[PDB]
């Protein structure tokens, strides 16, 4: 990871709703990949991490 | 504020005639600032025009006049026995302090507030007066005390916008204290140190719309309306 | 934020001699006493006298500017002749990159903390270098101060109530 300096929110008026949607859009587009990523993450390197116990002791 | 000075402080006419009157002080001093009223002795003022021009409501079209600068002056197109009577020159200054010409008899040949407390004190002592408030918006109007002798040209004492900006005079500086309260729709006057000088009547007045509110109330930098006065003496 | 605070661009003594200043409204109040805003001012005429105004400002400080004006929509007209003696509304709010124009009328509106009046707020960025313009004819809100800064980054905003 790199962690910026963040802020993460907006908020805007309803003749923008365009952007509005949009900024749900882009965030949840991108939370939803991290999230995945992430998961299949811990899972993929739990499951290496018990082949590398196994095969130390083997 | 500057001295003004009336002309004449008395005059003696007839029927079916005009009658010119001069009010005009040390500066010239911009001309829609000043307003002009009338007494019978027994009642309370009542206003009349104001800015040397314009005419306040509920009203003939007699009375009325011109001037500017230096020299404000209010005539009159016909005299009558009713309006036998004396008219004052009221001015806010820009240092904010009412000045009072001294009163002009005619001779003629052949909504409310309401004040609180006043009678005796003993000299020198101390004692308080309120006014209250009834059927308008106390927030919004800058308010006035005012005092008079009896058969006398006026004194203004003191007066107070709505932010805060006192005015007095600095003769009368600190002996009286004003405090203002709106949510409770009255007004306050903690008055100490007091002599001779107070032995006179006194009035509460509503003056002017500061800048902004919702109403069918316009503004002048005139007053809006008065009260009834009371009397205040020091003796002993 | 990077860097923030406020300044007096315009102070109220001196600025505006030949328009009356102080007037303020209830709404707008202090400990149940009448105000305005700080930063900012009503002008009005000297004892019903508009003239109307041409000024101006650019950056001395080297430092980004922030400012704000505004715009008056009375609810009725007989404080519009009154105040500026015009029916006429026409303000240029001008710079480089930014410029606008107004000349609003008379709206009536519903009372609204016990107010049908408007006035609409403006507002803009002013760089060191670029120069900023005001002229009216009145209804006007003027900067008494202003907000001098530089930039940020990356700091924000929160909704919260723990
Ligand atoms: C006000 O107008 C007069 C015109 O004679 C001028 O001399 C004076 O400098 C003006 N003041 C301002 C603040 O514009
Ligand atoms: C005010 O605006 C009127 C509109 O025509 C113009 O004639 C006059 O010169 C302007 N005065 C000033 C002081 O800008």
């Amino acid at each position: 990871m790199n962690t910026q300096f963040t802020a993460v929110g907006k908020e805007f008026n309803k003749l923008e709703r365009r952007m509005e949607n949009l900024n749900k859009k882009v965030d949840d587009g991108f939370i939803d990949i991290w999230t995945y990523n992430a998961e299949l993450l811990v899972l993929l390197e739990n499951e290496r991490t018990l082949d590398f116990h196994d095969s130390n002791v083997k | 504020e500057i001295v003004l000075t009336q002309s004449p402080g008395t005059l003696s006419l007839s029927p079916g005639e005009r009658a010119t009157l001069s009010c005009r002080a040390s500066q010239s001093i911009s001309g829609y600032y000043l307003t002009w009223y009338q007494q019978k002795p027994g009642q309370a003022p009542r206003l009349l025009i104001y800015g040397a021009s314009s005419r306040a409501t509920g009203i003939p079209d007699r009375f009325s006049g011109s001037g500017s600068g230096t020299d404000f002056t209010l005539t009159i197109s016909r005299l009558e026995p009713e309006d036998f009577a004396v008219y004052y020159c009221q001015q806010y200054g820009i240092s904010p302090v009412i000045t009072f010409g001294g009163g002009t008899n005619v001779e003629i040949k052949g909504v409310q507030l309401v004040e609180s407390g006043g009678g005796l004190v003993q000299p020198g002592g101390s004692l308080r007066l309120s006014c209250a408030a009834s059927g308008f918006t106390f927030n919004i109007y800058d308010m006035h005390w005012v005092r008079q002798a009896p058969g006398k040209g006026l004194e203004w004492v003191s007066g107070l916008t709505t932010g805060g900006d006192t005015s007095y005079s600095g003769s009368v500086r600190g002996r009286f204290s004003i405090s203002r309260e709106n949510a409770k729709n009255s007004l306050y006057l903690q008055m100490n140190n007091l002599r001779a000088g107070d032995t006179a009547a006194y009035f509460c007045v509503r003056g002017v719309r500061e800048v902004g509110a919702t109403g069918g109330d316009p503004f002048y930098y005139a007053m809006a309306v008065w009260g009834q006065g009371t009397t205040v003496t020091v003796s002993s | 934020v990077s860097s923030f605070e406020r300044f007096e661009i315009f102070p109220k003594e001196s600025s505006w001699p030949n328009h009356t200043t102080t007037g303020v409204s209830a709404s707008c109040s202090h400990n149940g006493e009448s105000s305005f805003y700080k930063n900012l001012l009503w002008l009005t005429g000297k004892n019903g006298l508009y003239p109307n105004l041409s000024k101006s400002y650019a950056n001395n400080k080297e430092k980004e500017v922030l400012v704000l004006w505004g715009v008056h929509h009375p609810p009725n007209i007989g404080d519009q002749r009154a105040l500026y003696h015009t029916e006429n509304a026409y303000v240029s709010v001008v710079s480089s990159h930014y410029s606008r124009k107004f000349t609003p009328e008379i709206a009536k509106r519903p009372k609204v903390r016990d107010r049908e009046g408007r006035i609409n707020y403006y507002w803009t960025l002013l760089e060191p270098g670029d120069t900023i313009i005001f002229e009216a004819n009145g209804n006007l809100i003027a900067p008494r101060y202003a907000f001098a800064l530089s930039r940020g980054f990356g700091s924000g905003i929160i909704n919260s109530n723990a």
